RNA sequence: CAUCUAAGGCUAAAUACCGGCACGAGACCGAUAGUCAACAAGUACCGUAAGGGAAAGUUGAAAAGAACUUUGAAGAGAGAGUUCAAGAGGGCGUGAAACCGUUAAGAGGUAAACGGGUGGGGUCCGCGCAGUCCGCCCGGAGGAUUCAACCCGGCGGCGGGUCCGGCCGUGUCGGCGGCCCGGCGGAUCUUUCCCGC
RNA sequence: GGGGACCGUCCCCCGACCGGCGACCGGCCGCCGCCGGGCGCAUUUCCACCGCGGCGGUGCGCCGCGACCGGCUCCGGGACG
RNA sequence: CGGCGACGUCGGCUACCCACCCGACCCGUCUUGAAACACGGACCAAGGAGUCUAACACGUGCGCGAGUCGGGGGCUCGCACGAAAGCCGCCGUGGCGCAAUGAAGGUGAAGGCCGGCGCGCUCGCCGGCCGAGGUGGGAUCCCGAGGCCUCUCCAGUCCGCCGAGGGCGCACCACCGGCCCGUCUCGCCCGCCGCGCCGGGGAGGUGGAGCACGAGCGCACGUGUUAGGACCCGAAAGAUGG
RNA sequence: CGACCUGGGUAUAGGGGCGAAAGACUAAUCGAACCAUCUAGUAGCUGGUUCCCUCCGAAGUUUCCCUCAGGAUAGCUGGC
RNA sequence: UGGGCCACUUUUGGUAAGCAGAACUGGCGCUGCGGGAUGAACCGAACGCCGGGUUAAGGCGCCCGAUGCCGACGCUCAUCA
RNA sequence: CCCCGCGGACGCUACGCCGCGACGAGUAGGAGGGCCGCUGCGGUGAGCCUUGAAGCCUAGGGCGCGGGCCCGGGUGGAGCCGCCGCAGGUGCAGAUCUUGGUGGUAGUAGCAAAUAUUCAAACGAGAACUUUGAAGGCCGAAGUGGAGAAGGGUUCCAUGU
RNA sequence: AAUGCCUCGUCAUCUAAUUAGUGACGCGCAUGAAGGAUGAACGAGAUUCCCACUGUCCCUACCUACUAUCCAGCGAAAC
RNA sequence: GAGCAGAAGGGCAAAAGCUCGCUUGAUCUUGAUUUUCAGUACGAAUACAGACCGUGAAAGCGGGGCCUCACGAUCCUUCU
RNA sequence: CUAAUAGGGAACGUGAGCUGGGUUUAGACCGUCGUGAGACAGGUUAGUUUUACCCUACUGAUGAUGUGUUGUUGCCAUGGU
């Protein structure tokens, strides 16, 4: 809506709020990014740090398929599977544990941040951080691998 | 004349939700008849809440909740929040709490239901405790914001660990000369 | 000018592009014209199914995507052979075959 | 090791469309706008030429477009007439401002003009011109039912152990009740009764 | 591959207790109110007129005057220490 | 409390003309400074200049919320409106968020207390619990000795208010610890179908846009910056083809 | 009476022509014609920038810049 | 916004300057009003629209509000006071 | 335990109403409010209107601090407006602004290069300028004469206005 | 010297009087050889003097034509 | 009142000066801080900490010059 | 020559008053400088001097206001000198 805007309160006042001396003019300081490391130097270092140079190897042809590793958490591993898988195993008289495949659900790799709830468990997926292991054997669980 | 400042003389604060939510200009005056007409303090703190924009009335996870209704005598009283409340899918197990909130997530609302737990809505606690009497008032982080990250010392000077505003991470952005001592300088 | 902090902006509008915009007012249009084509094919091909032929069960390539399974070209000549259909009888009773389809397992 | 088989050829669909033919529509513009062009407009006109390129819509419902008389050489007038209207008369709907003519009022040697304060005059306004209305009570002089209270009927408001139902909210049990005689889901278990190895 | 069992939400019912009839409604009662029709036909009630009537409110068609009270202010007399 | 009221007067500070007293230089603009011997402006009418797209940032409003979003496609008499609206769910592919760090190979975020033991060697095997530590502040909330009452007292029956102190402490802030990735220094152990120029682990500093019980996504609006003709008008020029 | 004057027909075309040479002339245009287009070329420079009331209210300083008629930066301002 | 300028005092260059350059506070710029006849900067004082009272700086022959006090004490004659 | 009286003002668009205290300069600039204004769209006003819409004019009556608005009178002759939302090509004194129109200047500058006109008559409403006659002059054959080329294109010739 | 700052160079001649002219001199700021130095004729070329001539002047006056001026008609522009 | 490399100022006497002896702390590292300052960078500097050393009997002192100046980003190249 | 041949101001008075000799465009020559284009408070030569009819000022020319109209003869405020 132009009617809510500065546009029309600006109306009868003559430098349309961008001042008398300095005025309204083109491109005063250059056009784009320009002058980055000559008059635009301050702002460029003081926002922008690491903007100039070049670091580490450049790789042609990138795949971004063949590095596609997503991961999941053992705070969220829970959530992978149904309400009724857990509370079945909860009250499971037997040693019987319920397999979690990461794959199926969308994961390779399965890191260790967050506890585990003290139940054993079957986690199925291509990759494992080493704490993400130590912690689903401290339930009492097993870390078995997939390709 | 008289020598003082005007500058100072208009204090910039909510006197009023800036929403056209009707149900909540219903509960703003249900509770600015309270605030007036008691001296209970927690009503004036509920009422300024009411007020409060979105971004300043964070939502509140469950586990946050349970952890501070899990304190030492907080036994038997009401979590009050003005504000969401949000399931946090990593707890797994939910006691029975009596909760007030402005606004419930369904997935929250159907575990701490289950839990055998209560959820009111502000006029149902004004019925409750008019005075707040035996109350929690918890809120959400106030600065769980991808805001705040970009906050404070500008990123290219020195002991500042503000996130810089860039369009994409990687190696060639915003990685070199200024971050690093073979690149000119580090700070 | 830069102006205080903000995201180094790197907008790709120095090429005239306004000379080249393709605005979408046909889209409500292009759809209802290929609904009527669809509807028109069906009728045509009357008792025959309106998709088309049967298409294979297919594997995706990468490691991003080979959890899953779609469908593809056509069906192989290896599958056809030991399914006991003729490569040129297939296409005539709405299998797709593909020649250039290898069964690697 | 993988993958294809160049240096010959054809092939519809999905796709594009500020030119063309024929259509439909619009939170667009409304005659200095919208195409340059609402009209005998790429016209008139300009330039040797390449090329440049306007302005310009509206009487009235109907011409019923002012017969006739009179002055003038005529343009132009005065009458008359048509019309609802010519205070609509062929560049004619409305008809602003700048500017001009005339009439009326007022004023005038410090250029006009302006702000504040009064005064004088003038045009108008005030149903101005013997200046409010209305509540109760008192007194006088008249009418009308019927005033209250009772009877009948109708309709509302409030209350009632639910007086009686119909309920509703929450639990409470047999599940009689559904994979035949009710559904939808579950990353929960199975032929150890059944169709492909 | 089916078909089953179980679990979670449901469903309409057969039924009781629980809080209430609620802003979900009806019937009966009780109280109150209104309306219509009778009766009541005059020390009641109501209507309009008059008084240069009284009490209240508002306000005087215009132009004026006075009085006391209070606020602010500028002055002037008298007396005491 | 008084006077006066219809063809002459009564009221109308507004509005028309005139008179007088006081005040009063022509606006716009640049500028330290304009009435300027600084520029533009004879007059009137109509036109006439921060817009739209895209991308960011922050604030605000709305929905859902560890998710969110169908925008591309498809299904619905194919169409007055309707080119709209509705629907899809094995259409959520995908985008953004949910994990960071390193040039990279890669790696990748849980601690606290109670016990027996090696030697509780700054320490390795377990048990049990609880589930992101602690300090100082900290709205609010909780307990609360003692007070406030009645025609009066020996003696408590029910709750209300004030209340010194004490307690749990939201968000947030300062600080101290802890955890993840990079890199140094020191050092000793452990694992095996590959006994290896193999793999893993520790302590102490330090680099990170990290963790430490999520806050994001979509839509709308505003402001600011930017690329576009870019608030409007303005060169001297350059190029192509005639 | 001459390197004379002049009509018409021809030829030379734009960074080209033609010049007894003045940068002269080349259709009133010449130290680079004219026409259309690229093109709404760019401008740190000049001029303009349209309703009302209310509230708050500056700076001509720091640092860096082929910076000195301009920006970035801190300062001063407002809003939330 | 990043052209400043002015005044008391301190202060550098210069013969000096309504010159050039600093320090400090205030001001003008951005500010009207009373006074200085007149005037960006001086003196007083800062401002919504008004009535009354009183002042500041400055004034009280007349212009022009106010000495039209029986004001006090002296000094001074100028043919450029 | 109100009752000889059965009765008892207003209020509270809560985005409303009420009370008290202090304060009020402002360029550049920022923000808020606008029952300020323009055009169009969705709703709404059982809205207005040929018994007169828009527009325009007005020594008419008023309202608002103001932007502006309402009403009376006239003209005009067919449409228009209020409120809730929505959306802009939305407000002018300037730009040596664009287009159009109009003033003062001003009945002014001016209608002065190449010697020169006069008398009578005719037609005619009308004669310094037309025609005829008479007279006086000029071009003076390198013409103010007679014919062509280029260019123009009907200007040629009669009659009429 | 159209080439010399100093410079109105110095001397002679021209005049009553000459920053002018001509003739002569020359350590010439900074002359000079395909251009130096001369030389008749020629020149809408620059300069000095003389005779004659004159309103250039002393020192202005008068006359003629067309205007301006006034009138009838017509009728702008700059600003 | 000398000298301490140089401009000047400060500092210094069994010193910081002069002469000998032995040496390489003018070495390898991570952070913090000061100066300019925007509290950015460079340069320079201060105090630590971890190595490996030098000197001295030792306490200690030393990671350049008694202190205040003596110097240089991105991109590219070269070496370790 | 003369009594004397004093010094100055008025936008270094006075260009819609003139003139255009000088300086100060474009042509050209010389000297010096410069590789060159070209330069020279060095010399030389040739080189468009536009408009008033507006307001005021001034110069002259009619008139205008008051004594009823109109005329004759006069006075002198003031200004010049
Ligand atoms: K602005
Ligand atoms: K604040
Ligand atoms: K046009
Ligand atoms: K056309
Ligand atoms: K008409
Ligand atoms: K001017
Ligand atoms: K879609
Ligand atoms: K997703
Ligand atoms: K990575
Ligand atoms: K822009
Ligand atoms: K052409
Ligand atoms: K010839
Ligand atoms: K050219
Ligand atoms: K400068
Ligand atoms: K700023
Ligand atoms: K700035
Ligand atoms: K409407
Ligand atoms: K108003
Ligand atoms: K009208
Ligand atoms: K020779
Ligand atoms: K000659
Ligand atoms: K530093
Ligand atoms: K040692
Ligand atoms: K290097
Ligand atoms: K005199
Ligand atoms: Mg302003
Ligand atoms: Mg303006
Ligand atoms: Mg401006
Ligand atoms: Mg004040
Ligand atoms: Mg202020
Ligand atoms: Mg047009
Ligand atoms: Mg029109
Ligand atoms: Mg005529
Ligand atoms: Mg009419
Ligand atoms: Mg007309
Ligand atoms: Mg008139
Ligand atoms: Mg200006
Ligand atoms: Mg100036
Ligand atoms: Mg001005
Ligand atoms: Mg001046
Ligand atoms: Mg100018
Ligand atoms: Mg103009
Ligand atoms: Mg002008
Ligand atoms: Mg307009
Ligand atoms: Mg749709
Ligand atoms: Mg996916
Ligand atoms: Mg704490
Ligand atoms: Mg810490
Ligand atoms: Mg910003
Ligand atoms: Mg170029
Ligand atoms: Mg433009
Ligand atoms: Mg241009
Ligand atoms: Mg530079
Ligand atoms: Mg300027
Ligand atoms: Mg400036
Ligand atoms: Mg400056
Ligand atoms: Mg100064
Ligand atoms: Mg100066
Ligand atoms: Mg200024
Ligand atoms: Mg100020
Ligand atoms: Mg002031
Ligand atoms: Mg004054
Ligand atoms: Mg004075
Ligand atoms: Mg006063
Ligand atoms: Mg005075
Ligand atoms: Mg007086
Ligand atoms: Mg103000
Ligand atoms: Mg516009
Ligand atoms: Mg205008
Ligand atoms: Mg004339
Ligand atoms: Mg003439
Ligand atoms: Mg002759
Ligand atoms: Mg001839
Ligand atoms: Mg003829
Ligand atoms: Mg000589
Ligand atoms: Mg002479
Ligand atoms: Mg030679
Ligand atoms: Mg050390
Ligand atoms: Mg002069
Ligand atoms: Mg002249
Ligand atoms: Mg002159
Ligand atoms: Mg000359
Ligand atoms: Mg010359
Ligand atoms: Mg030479
Ligand atoms: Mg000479
Ligand atoms: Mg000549
Ligand atoms: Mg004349
Ligand atoms: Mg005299």
């Amino acid at each position: 809506p132009s009617r809510l805007r500065k546009t029309r309160k600006l109306r009868g006042h003559v430098s349309h709020g961008h001042g008398r001396i300095g005025k309204h003019r083109k491109h005063p300081g250059g056009r784009g990014n320009a002058g980055g490391l000559h008059h635009h130097r301050i702002n460029f270092d003081k926002y922008h740090p690491g903007y100039f140079g070049k670091v580490g190897m450049k790789h042609y042809h990138l795949k971004r398929n063949q590095s596609f590793c997503p991961t999941v958490n053992l705070d969220k591993l829970w959530t992978l599977v149904s309400e009724q898988t857990r509370v079945n195993a909860a009250k499971n008289k037997t040693g019987a544990a319920p397999i979690i495949d990461v794959v199926r659900s969308g994961y390779y790799k399965v890191l260790g941040k967050g506890k585990l709830p003290k139940q054993p468990v079957i986690v199925k997926a291509k990759f494992f951080s080493r704490r993400a292991e130590e912690k689903i054997k401290s339930v009492g669980g097993a870390c078995v691998l997939v390709a | 004349g008289v020598d003082i400042r005007h500058n100072k003389d208009r204090k910039v604060r909510r006197k009023e939700p800036k929403s056209q939510d009707i149900y909540l200009r219903l509960l703003v005056k249900l509770y600015r008849f309270l605030a007036r007409r008691t001296n209970s303090t927690f009503n004036q703190v509920v009422l300024k809440r009411l007020f409060m924009s979105r971004t300043n009335r964070p939502p509140l996870s469950l586990s946050r909740m349970i952890r501070k209704m899990k304190l030492p005598g907080r036994e038997n009283k009401t979590a009050v929040v003005v504000g969401t409340i949000t399931d946090d899918v990593r707890v797994q197990e939910v006691p029975k709490l009596k909760v007030c909130a402005l606004r419930v997530t369904s997935r929250a609302r159907s575990r701490i239901l289950r839990a055998g737990g209560k959820i009111l809505t502000f006029d149902q606690l004004a019925l409750d405790s008019p005075k707040g009497c035996g109350t929690v008032l918890l809120s959400g982080p106030r600065k769980g914001r991808e805001v705040y990250r970009h906050f404070g010392k500008a990123p290219g000077t020195p002991h500042s660990h503000t996130k810089p505003y860039v369009r994409s991470k990687g190696r060639k952005f915003e990685r070199a000369r200024g971050r690093r001592a073979s690149r000119g300088y580090k700070n | 000018a830069p102006s205080r902090n903000g995201m180094v902006l790197k907008p790709h509008f120095h090429k005239d592009w306004q000379r080249r915009v393709a605005t979408w007012f046909n889209q409500p249009a292009r759809k209802i014209r290929r609904r009527k084509a669809r509807q028109a094919k069906a009728r045509r091909i009357a008792p025959r199914p309106a998709s088309g032929p049967i298409r294979p069960i297919v594997r995706c390539p990468t490691v991003r995507y080979h959890t899953k399974v779609r469908a593809g070209r056509g069906f192989s000549l290896e599958e056809l052979r030991v399914a006991g259909i003729h490569k040129k009888v297939a296409r005539t009773i709405g299998i797709s075959v593909d020649p250039r389809r290898r069964n690697k397992s």
